[PDB]
C-alpha cells in the first residue's frame, strides 16, 4: 500500500481476507482455492512484470476455474452436435440420460 | 458548531484518507473516500446561504457518481479475479473507468466544471482543505496502481487540465476560482507524470500544498476574495506583499523559486521517455498560467490601487491572525531550490 | 447524587433502568465463572470432519481410536 | 348477555384450529405416517435425495431397512 | 423452469430503466421497491437468503422516507408518469426493444462466452457442497463480529458521524 | 394435495376475520352496556356475510383526481400480504418451512405499509394524504423497536426459524425471561396494524376516514379484512413466541388448540384495548416509542447478548 | 414452487375479488360524485402540493438505525463462534455508539418536531 | 490438452448398502466405533490425496465393513433396532431425543451380544 | 450467471445514464444513485455466493451502510434546497457562475 502501517505493526486490519483462499469463517474451501494458492505461491518474491509471464499457466488455470468459459464452449459444442444428430435421426439417447437409470446407492 | 461535533467531523476528515492509504482492500479505500465526502458537506454548508447549498449539492452529486463508478470497477475486478486489488492482467476498461472517476473526484478537466463553482461557494477554509487534503487519497489510488494505467488518456486529461486551467484563470477576477484553476493545472502536471516515477507526483503535490495554504491564509487575513480586495493590501497589511509576490511567482513556475523544480524535473523524466511535444505544450501553457498571477501581483504589489477613507480604522486597530506557519511555509517555498536534490 | 438518583427513579425511571441494565450487561460477564465455558462449548461442536492424522510413530497423546482415554474428555459439558 | 358472544368465538376458534391439524394430517398423508422432513441444511437434503434414490420409486419416504 | 434467473434479471433491468427515465419519485420509489424485490429473489436463486431479505428491508425503509420527502419537496401538480410523456414512453419501448435486439445480436457474434440462450440454467451454482452444515449466508456476515471486525467499526463510525452530519446540515 | 392445504389455511382464516368483526362489535357493545348484533342471525352470526355482500353490490368509486392504477392495486397488495403472512406460521407444522421466517414477516409488513401509503396518494385528497403521512410516521416509530425486540427475544432461541421456538419453549414460556420485550412487542403490534389507541390513519375524529375516504366498495372491504387478518396474525405471533403452547409430538392438535385459545385471548385483548383507552397523538407516539422504548430495548439487547455467555446458555445452530 | 403457488393463489383471489366488485354492481357516474370529498364543500387547491413534514430528521435517523439493525441482526450466527469475546465487545460498542448518537440527537432537540 | 483419466463402470460396480437415513442415524454411534479403522484410512487418503480416482478400494472397504456391521445387526438385534429406527424416522429432523427408550433396548441387546 | 452479470451491469449503466442525464428534479437523481447501489450489491453478493467466498460477504452490507448515509446527507441537502427555493428543481441553482 501507500502507508504500510499494518506491516509496521504486524496487525492485519484488512490484509487477511484479500482473496478466496483466505480464512473462510469455518473451514469451507472456496472454489479455485488450489488454483489461486498455486498462482500466489508462484508469484512470490517476484513482482509483477516477471510473474505475469513466469506464472501464466497457473493464472490461466485459475481464470478457467473461476470464470469457466472453455467448459461452457465444450458443452455447448457437444449439445449442438447432439441436437443436429437427433434432428437428422442419427443419435439415439440412452436410458441413463433420457431419465431412466438405475440409481447407484 | 459545538466542540463534540467538530471533533467528530475533523476526525472523520482526517481518517478518510488515512484509511485510504493504510488499506490493501479497495473497498476500505472506497470507504475512506466516502468519509471524506460525508464529513466535508457540513462545513461546506455551515454558513447556510444559497451559494453554500449549491456548492454542497454540486460536490455531493458529482462525487457520488464517481464513487459508484469506482465501486463498479472494484466489483468487476472481484468478479474477474476473485480478489480486492487491481492486479496486472485486469481489464483496461475497468482501470480506465477507475481513472475517469478519480479524475472526476480530483477535479481534472474535462471533469473540472464543478471545482471553481464549489470553491467560490464556500469560505477560504474549506477551499484549503478541499484543494489540498481531499486530493491526497484519490491520488493515492493512482499512485498504488501506476504501472497499470494507460499512458494515453492519462496525458490527454493532463493536457486538457493544463489548457483549461490556464484559460479559465486568465479571466477570473474572483480569487477563489483562480485557486481552483491552479489546482486543475497542477493536478494535470501530476497526472501526466504519474505513470513515470510517481515520486514526482507527490513532490508537485507537496509543493502545491505548501504554496496554496499560505496563499489562502493571505486571503483569510482580510477576507480577500477579489482582485479589488487584495489590492487594498498596501494599506491594511503591507508586510505581506513580498511573500505573496514570491509565492505567486513560484506557483507560476519561475526558475529561482522552488515552484519551477516540479515542472523542470517532470519535463526531464518525460523527455527520458520520448514524451517530447506533450511536455512542450505543457511548458508553453504554464506561461499563461503565470500571466494572471503577474496581473494579480501588479494589481496588489507594484501599482498600488486606490483605497478608501474607512481603511484607516484598520490601521488604528491591531491584528493577531498570522499563525506563524504562514512564514515557514512561504519561506520554504520560494527559497528551497538549492536544496532540490534532497527533494527530487 | 444519591438524591439525584432518588429523583430520577421517580421522574424518568426508564433511563435509570436502561443505564442500570447496560452497566450490568457489561459487568456481569467479568464476574461469572460460567463465562468461559461458552467459547469451549462453541468449540466442542464438530461442524466439520475431524480429519485423521498419519501415524508418524511419535503421537502418544493422540488417540488411536474414538473411545480411547486420550483426547479432550467432554464430561465437563455433562453435569455442568 | 355476555354468553351471547360465545357463538362467534366458537366459530372463530373452530376456524383457527383447522389450519394446524389439517397441515399435520396432510403432511402425514402425503409423506406417509411421517412428519414432513425439514431440510434446513444441505446435509439433510443430501439424506433425502439419497433416500429417494434408494427407494426404487422416486419417493424419499419408504424407509428401506435391513431387508437388503 | 430454466429461464427463471434470466427473466428476473431482465425485470430488474426494466425496473432500473424506468427508474432512469425519472418519473415523479413516487413511481421511482415503486421501481426501486420492485427492483429490490427482484434482487432479493435472484440472490436467493444463487443460494443467499439473508442478503436478499436485507436489501428488501433496507430499500423499503428508505423509500418510506422518500415518500415522506417527495410529498413535501419533489411534488408537482402533475407528477409526470411514464405515460405522461410520449417521448418517455417511446424511449421506454425503444429501450426494451433495443436490449432484446442486443441480446439476440450478442447471441450470434459469440456462440457462448457472454450470454448463453442455448444453455441457460446450466451455469448458475458452480460447485455446491452437496454435504454440508453451517454453510449459509449469515456466517460470513456474522464474521463482522469476528475475523473482520474493522468493517464493523468503520460502518458504525459512518452511522454515528452521519447523525452529527445530519443535525449540522439541517440546523 | 397442497392446494387443499391452501384451502384449509385460507378459507378458515377468512371466516375468522369475518367473525372477529362480529366479536369486536359485540364485545365493545357489552363493554358499552348494550347488545351488539343479535338480529340478522340467531346471535348475529350472519352480519359479516351481509356486510360483505352489501359492500360488493355497492358501486365502486373511480374519482377523477385519482391515480387509478395505484388506487386499484393497493387493496390487492394489502390482502395479498395479510394472507401470505399466515404461510410460515407453525401451528405446529407449517405450510411453508422457511429458515428466516421472522425476516419474511418483517419485510412483508414493511411492504404492507405501502398499501396505505399508495392508496392515500393515489386517492388525490387531503385527509387521504394526512393518513398516508401518519402511516409514515407510525412506521418510522415502530419498525426499529420491532426488529431489535425480536432480535433480543430470538437471541435465546438461536435462529430466525419460527419452528425452533417450539423446542425453545418445550418446558417454559419466553414470557418469564422476556416480559419487558413482550410488553413492547405487544404495543408495537398495536402500532402496527393501525389499531387503537395507535390508529392514526382512519382516525375518524381527526381525519374523516383517512386512506379510505375515497374508497367505498370491496376495495374498502379488502382493506378491512386485511386489518382484521393482521390482528390475528400478530396475536398468533405473540403466542408462538412468548406464550409457547405444548407441542407433544404425538398430540400436535393440542398445540393447535392451545394456540387457538391464546390467539383468541390476545385478539379479544386488542378489542378490549380499543374500548378502554383514548387515542395517542402521532407525535406523542414518536416520543413514547423513541424516548421510552428504544433506550430500554437497546439496554435489554445488551443484556440478552451478555446472557448466553455469562450463563453458558448459547443456543444451538439447528 | 409451493410458495410461488401460495402467493399466486392469494394474488388471484384479490384480483378476482376486485373484478367482481367492479363488474357485478351498477354504475351511475357523474362529475359531482367523482370529485374529491373535502367535507361537503369543494377543495380550495390541489392535494398534489407540498405537505411540509416536520419529522424529517427523525426519518433520516430512522434510516441510519435501520442500518444498525442490519448490522446487529447477524448475532445469532456470531454467537456460535469460538471467540465470544470479540463479538461481545464489538456488539457492546455498536449498541453504545447508537445510544450515544440517540442521546446527542435528543439533547440537541432533533427528536422534537419543527414547529 | 491432456486427457482426463477415469475409471470404468466395473471399477465402480459395488455391493451397495441400499439402506435409508434413519436406520443409519440410529446405528451411527456404533458404526463410528466399529468400522472406524477403515473409515479413517479412507478419510486420510481422500484428504491427503486430493483425487477420488486414487481411492476407490478404500471406499469399497468402507462399504464392506458397513455391510458386515448391518449383517451383525440383522443376525442379532434386528427387532429392537427395527423399532428404534422406525420410531426415529417419524420425526422431521430425526431427533434422538424423542426416541430415548428404544435406544435402551437396542443398546442392551447389542451389548449383551457382541 | 454470465447472462445475469451482463444484465446487472447494463442496469448499472442505465441508472448511471439516468443520474447523469438530469431532469428538473433532484430526488430522481438520488433514486438513480440508489439503483446503482442496488445493482452493485447484487453483483457482489452473486460473485460471493458463486465463489463460496464467505470472507467477502461482509462487503455488501458495508455498501448498503455507506450508500444509505450518502442518501441521508443528500436528503438533508434537499431539505436545505427546498427551504431556499421551495420547489426542488435543479435549474434554480445557477448563481455560482456569476
Ligand atoms: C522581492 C519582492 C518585492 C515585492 C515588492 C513589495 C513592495 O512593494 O514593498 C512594499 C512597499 C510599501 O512601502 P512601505 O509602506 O514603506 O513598506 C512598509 C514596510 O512593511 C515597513 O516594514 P517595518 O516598518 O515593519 O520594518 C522594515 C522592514 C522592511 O522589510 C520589508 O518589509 C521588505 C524587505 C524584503 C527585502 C527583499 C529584497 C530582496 C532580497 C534578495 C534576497 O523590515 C526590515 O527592516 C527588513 C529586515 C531585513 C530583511 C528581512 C527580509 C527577510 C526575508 C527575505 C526574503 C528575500 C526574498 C528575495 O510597496
Ligand atoms: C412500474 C414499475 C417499473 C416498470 C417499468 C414501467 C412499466 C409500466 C409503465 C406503464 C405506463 C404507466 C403510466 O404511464 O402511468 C399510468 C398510471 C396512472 O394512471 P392515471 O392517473 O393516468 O389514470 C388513468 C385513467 N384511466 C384508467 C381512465 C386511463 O400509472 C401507472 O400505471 C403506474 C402503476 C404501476 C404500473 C405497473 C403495473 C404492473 C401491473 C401489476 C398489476
Ligand atoms: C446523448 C444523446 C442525448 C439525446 C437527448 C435526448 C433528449 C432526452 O430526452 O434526454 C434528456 C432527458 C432530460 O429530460 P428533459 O430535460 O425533461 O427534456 C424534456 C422532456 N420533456 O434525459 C432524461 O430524462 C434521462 C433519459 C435516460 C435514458 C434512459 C433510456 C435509455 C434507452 C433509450
Ligand atoms: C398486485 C401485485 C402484488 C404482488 C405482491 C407480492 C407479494 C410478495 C410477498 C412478499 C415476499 C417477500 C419475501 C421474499 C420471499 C421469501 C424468501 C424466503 O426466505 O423463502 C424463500 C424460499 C426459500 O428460502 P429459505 O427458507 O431461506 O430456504 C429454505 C431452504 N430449505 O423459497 C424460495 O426461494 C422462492 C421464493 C419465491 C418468492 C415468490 C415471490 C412471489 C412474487 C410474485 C409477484
Amino acid at each position: 500500500p501507500f502507508l504500510d502501517i499494518q506491516k509496521k505493526l504486524g496487525i492485519s486490519l484488512d490484509r487477511h481476507f484479500m482473496f478466496l483462499s483466505a480464512e473462510q469463517p469455518y473451514k469451507n474451501a472456496a472454489r479455485c482455492h488450489a488454483f489461486e494458492k498455486e498462482w500466489i505461491e508462484c508469484a512470490h518474491g517476484i513482482g509483477g512484470t516477471r510473474a505475469k509471464k513466469e506464472c501464466k499457466i497457473e493464472f490461466d488455470d485459475f481464470e478457467e476455474c473461476l470464470l469457466r468459459y472453455k467448459t461452457m464452449r465444450r458443452m455447448h459444442d457437444i449439445k449442438k452436435q447432439r441436437e443436429k444428430l437427433m434432428k437428422e435421426g442419427k443419435y439415439t439417447p440412452p436410458p441413463h440420460h433420457s431419465g431412466r437409470e438405475e440409481p447407484r446407492p | 458548531m459545538n466542540p463534540i461535533t467538530l471533533a467528530i467531523i475533523y476526525f472523520t476528515i482526517f481518517l478518510g484518507p488515512v484509511i485510504t492509504m493504510s488499506s490493501t482492500n479497495l473497498m476500505l479505500m472506497w470507504v475512506g473516500l466516502e468519509f471524506s465526502l460525508l464529513a466535508i458537506i457540513p462545513m461546506l454548508i455551515n454558513k447556510k446561504n444559497p451559494r453554500s447549498t449549491e456548492a454542497a449539492t454540486k460536490y455531493f452529486v458529482t462525487q457520488a457518481t464517481a464513487s459508484m463508478i469506482i465501486l463498479l470497477a472494484i466489483v468487476l475486478n472481484y468478479k474477474q479475479l476473485g480478489t480486492w486489488m487491481f492486479q496486472q492482467q485486469t481489464n483496461g476498461l475497468i482501470l480506465n473507468m477507475t481513472l475517469m472517476a478519480l479524475s472526476m473526484k480530483l477535479g481534472l478537466a474535462p471533469f473540472h466544471f464543478w471545482l471553481p463553482e464549489v470553491t467560490q461557494g464556500i469560505p477560504l477554509h474549506m477551499g484549503l482543505i478541499l484543494l489540498t487534503w481531499q486530493k491526497i487519497a484519490p491520488l493515492s489510488i493512482l499512485i498504488q496502481i501506476y504501472p497499470l494505467l494507460n499512458s494515453t488518456i492519462i496525458l490527454m486529461l493532463a493536457i486538457t487540465s493544463i489548457f483549461m486551467g490556464a484559460w479559465g484563470g486568465l479571466n477570473q477576477t474572483q480569487m477563489r476560482k483562480i485557486m481552483a484553476y491552479s489546482s486543475i493545472a497542477h493536478m494535470g502536471w501530476m497526472l501526466a507524470i504519474l505513470p513515470y516515477n510517481p515520486s514526482l507526483t507527490l513532490l508537485n503535490l507537496m509543493i502545491y500544498i505548501i504554496l496554496t495554504a499560505p496563499m489562502f491564509m493571505a486571503l483569510m487575513l482580510n477576507n480577500s476574495m477579489t482582485i479589488n480586495s487584495i489590492s487594498l493590501l498596501w494599506n491594511k497589511t503591507p508586510a505581506m506583499l513580498t511573500m505573496i509576490s514570491l509565492m505567486l511567482l513560484s506557483l507560476g513556475g519561475l526558475p529561482p523559486l522552488t515552484g519551477f523544480l516540479p515542472k523542470w524535473i517532470i519535463i526531464t523524466e518525460l523527455m527520458k521517455n520520448n514524451c517530447l511535444i506533450m511536455a512542450t505544450l505543457m511548458a508553453m501553457m504554464a506561461l499563461l498560467n503565470l500571466f494572471f498571477y503577474t496581473r494579480l501581483i501588479y494589481s496588489t504589489s507594484l501599482t498600488m490601487f486606490p483605497t478608501n477613507n474607512n481603511s484607516k480604522m484598520m490601521t488604528h486597530q491591531t491584528k493577531t491572525k498570522p499563525n506563524l506557519m504562514f512564514s515557514t511555509l512561504a519561506i520554504m517555498s520560494t527559497m528551497t531550490l538549492p536544496l532540490a536534490p534532497q527533494l527530487i | 447524587i444519591s438524591a439525584f438518583l432518588k429523583n430520577a427513579w421517580a421522574k424518568e425511571p426508564v433511563l435509570v433502568v436502561s443505564f442500570s441494565v447496560w452497566g450490568l450487561a457489561i459487568i456481569m460477564p467479568m464476574i461469572s465463572p460460567y463465562t468461559k465455558y461458552a467459547s469451549m462449548i462453541n468449540k466442542a461442536t464438530p461442524y466439520n470432519y475431524p480429519v485423521p492424522v498419519r501415524d508418524d510413530g511419535n503421537m502418544p497423546d493422540v488417540p488411536s481410536h474414538p473411545q480411547d482415554p486420550l483426547g479432550p474428555s467432554l464430561d465437563w459439558l455433562k453435569n455442568l | 348477555m355476555w354468553f351471547e358472544i360465545l357463538p362467534g368465538l366458537a366459530i372463530m376458534g373452530v376456524c383457527l384450529v383447522i389450519p394446524g391439524v389439517s397441515t399435520a394430517y396432510i403432511h402425514k398423508f402425503t409423506n406417509g405416517g411421517k412428519e414432513k422432513r425439514v431440510a434446513r441444511v444441505q446435509y439433510q437434503w443430501y439424506l433425502m435425495e439419497r433416500d429417494r434414490r434408494i427407494s426404487g420409486v422416486n419417493r424419499y419416504y419408504v424407509s428401506k431397512g435391513l431387508e437388503n | 423452469m430454466n429461464n427463471y434467473i434470466f427473466v428476473l434479471s431482465s425485470l430488474f433491468l426494466v425496473g432500473c430503466l424506468g427508474l432512469a427515465l425519472k418519473p415523479s419519485p413516487i413511481y421511482g420509489g415503486l421501481g426501486l421497491i420492485v427492483s429490490g424485490f427482484v434482487g432479493c429473489l435472484m440472490v436467493l436463486g444463487f443460494g443467499g437468503s439473508f442478503l436478499g431479505l436485507m436489501v428488501f428491508l433496507i430499500y423499503l425503509g428508505g423509500m418510506l422516507v422518500v415518500f415522506g420527502y417527495t410529498t413535501a419537496m419533489a411534488t408537482e401538480e402533475y407528477p409526470e408518469t411514464w405515460g405522461s410523456n410520449w417521448l418517455i414512453l417511446g424511449f421506454l419501448v425503444l429501450g426494451v426493444i433495443m436490449e432484446v435486439f442486443l441480446i439476440c445480436v450478442l447471441n450470434y457474434y459469440d456462440e457462448v462466452g457472454v450470454i448463453n440462450l442455448d444453455g441457460l440454467g446450466d451455469w448458475l451454482m458452480y460447485e455446491v457442497d452437496d454435504v454440508g452444515v453451517m454453510l449459509e449466508g449469515g456466517i460470513g456476515v456474522a464474521a463482522m463480529y469476528s475475523c473482520a471486525t474493522w468493517m464493523m467499526v468503520v460502518a458504525g463510525w459512518s452511522l454515528f458521524a452521519g447523525i452529527f452530519i445530519i443535525i449540522e446540515i439541517t440546523r | 394435495m397442497f392446494f387443499i392445504n391452501i384451502l384449509t389455511l385460507l378459507v378458515p382464516i377468512l371466516i375468522a376475520m369475518a367473525f372477529l368483526t362480529l366479536v369486536e362489535r359485540k364485545i365493545l357493545g357489552y363493554m358499552q352496556l348494550r347488545k351488539g348484533p343479535n338480529i340478522v342471525g340467531p346471535y348475529g352470526i350472519l352480519q359479516p356475510f351481509a356486510d360483505a355482500m352489501k359492500l360488493f353490490m355497492k358501486e365502486p368509486m373511480r374519482p377523477l383526481t385519482t391515480s387509478m392504477s395505484l388506487f386499484i392495486i393497493a387493496p390487492t397488495l394489502s390482502l395479498t400480504l395479510a394472507l401470505s403472512l399466515w404461510v410460515p406460521l407453525p401451528m405446529p407444522h407449517p405450510l411453508i418451512n422457511l429458515n428466516l421466517g421472522i425476516l419474511f414477516i418483517l419485510a412483508t409488513s414493511s411492504l404492507s405499509v405501502y398499501s396505505i401509503l399508495w392508496s392515500g396518494w393515489a386517492s388525490n385528497s387531503k385527509y387521504s394524504l394526512f393518513g398516508a403521512l401518519r402511516a409514515v410516521a407510525q412506521t418510522i416509530s415502530y419498525e426499529v423497536t420491532m426488529a431489535i425486540i425480536l432480535l433480543s427475544v430470538l437471541l435465546m432461541n438461536g435462529s430466525y426459524s419460527l419452528q425452533t421456538l417450539i423446542t425453545t419453549q418445550e418446558h417454559m414460556w419466553l414470557l418469564l425471561p422476556a416480559w419487558p420485550m413482550a410488553m413492547m412487542w405487544f404495543i408495537s403490534t398495536l402500532a402496527e396494524t393501525n389499531r387503537a389507541p395507535f390508529d392514526l390513519t382512519e382516525g375518524e375524529s381527526e381525519l374523516v376516514s383517512g386512506f379510505n375516504v375515497e374508497y367505498a366498495a370491496g376495495p374498502f372491504a379488502l382493506f378491512f379484512m386485511a386489518e382484521y387478518t393482521n390482528i390475528i396474525l400478530m396475536n398468533a405471533l405473540t403466542t408462538i413466541i412468548f406464550l409457547g403452547p405444548l407441542y407433544y409430538i404425538n398430540l400436535p392438535e393440542l398445540y393447535s388448540t392451545n394456540f387457538m385459545m391464546e390467539a383468541l385471548l390476545l385478539s379479544s385483548t386488542f378489542l378490549w384495548i380499543r374500548a378502554s383507552y383514548p387515542r395517542f397523538r402521532y407525535d406523542q407516539l414518536m416520543h413514547l416509542l423513541w424516548k421510552n422504548f428504544l433506550p430500554l430495548t437497546l439496554a435489554l439487547c445488551m443484556w440478552h447478548i451478555s446472557l448466553p455467555i455469562f450463563t453458558a446458555g448459547v443456543p444451538p445452530y439447528m | 414452487m409451493n410458495l410461488y403457488t401460495v402467493i399466486f393463489i392469494n394474488i388471484l383471489l384479490s384480483l378476482t375479488l376486485i373484478l367482481v366488485a367492479f363488474w357485478l354492481p351498477q354504475m351511475n357516474l357523474y362529475s359531482e360524485k367523482a370529485n374529491p370529498y373535502e367535507c361537503g364543500f369543494d377543495p380550495t387547491s390541489s392535494a398534489r402540493l407540498p405537505f411540509s413534514m416536520k419529522f424529517f430528521l427523525v426519518a433520516i435517523t430512522f434510516l441510519l438505525f435501520d442500518l444498525e439493525i442490519a448490522l446487529l441482526l447477524p448475532l445469532p450466527w456470531a454467537i456460535q463462534t469460538i471467540k465470544t469475546s470479540t463479538m461481545m465487545i464489538m456488539a457492546f460498542i455498536l449498541v453504545t455508539i447508537l445510544s450515544l448518537g440517540l442521546a446527542y440527537e435528543w439533547t440537541q432537540k432533533g427528536l422534537e418536531w419543527t414547529e | 490438452p491432456g486427457i482426463v483419466e477415469l475409471p470404468t463402470l466395473e471399477e465402480l460396480k459395488v455391493e451397495e448398502v441400499k439402506v435409508s437415513s434413519a436406520v443409519l442415524k440410529a446405528a451411527a454411534h456404533h458404526y463410528g466405533a466399529q468400522c472406524d479403522k477403515t473409515n479413517k484410512e479412507f478419510m486420510l487418503c481422500r484428504w491427503e490425496e486430493k483425487d477420488p480416482r486414487r481411492c476407490l478400494k478404500e471406499g469399497k472397504l468402507v462399504n464392506g465393513c458397513a455391510l458386515n456391521f448391518f449383517r451383525q445387526i440383522k443376525s442379532h438385534c434386528a427387532e429392537p433396532f427395527t423399532e428404534y429406527w422406525t420410531c426415529l424416522d417419524y420425526s422431521n429432523m430425526q431427533l434422538f431425543r424423542h426416541c430415548r427408550q428404544q435406544q435402551a433396548k437396542f443398546d442392551q441387546c447389542v451389548l449383551d451380544k457382541l | 450467471m454470465p447472462s445475469t452479470f451482463f444484465n446487472l451491469t447494463m442496469a448499472f449503466s442505465l441508472s448511471l445514464l439516468g443520474t447523469l442525464m438530469f431532469r428538473s428534479h433532484l430526488m430522481s437523481t438520488l433514486l438513480c444513485l440508489e439503483g446503482m447501489v442496488l445493482s452493485l450489491f447484487i453483483m457482489t453478493s452473486v460473485t460471493s455466493l458463486n465463489s463460496n467466498s464467505m470472507s467477502s460477504m461482509p462487503i455488501p452490507i458495508t455498501i448498503l451502510v455507506f450508500a444509505a448515509c450518502e442518501a441521508a446527507v443528500g436528503l438533508a441537502l434537499l431539505v436545505k434546497v427546498s427551504n431556499t427555493y421551495g420547489t426542488d428543481y435543479v435549474q434554480n441553482l445557477n448563481l455560482l457562475q456569476c
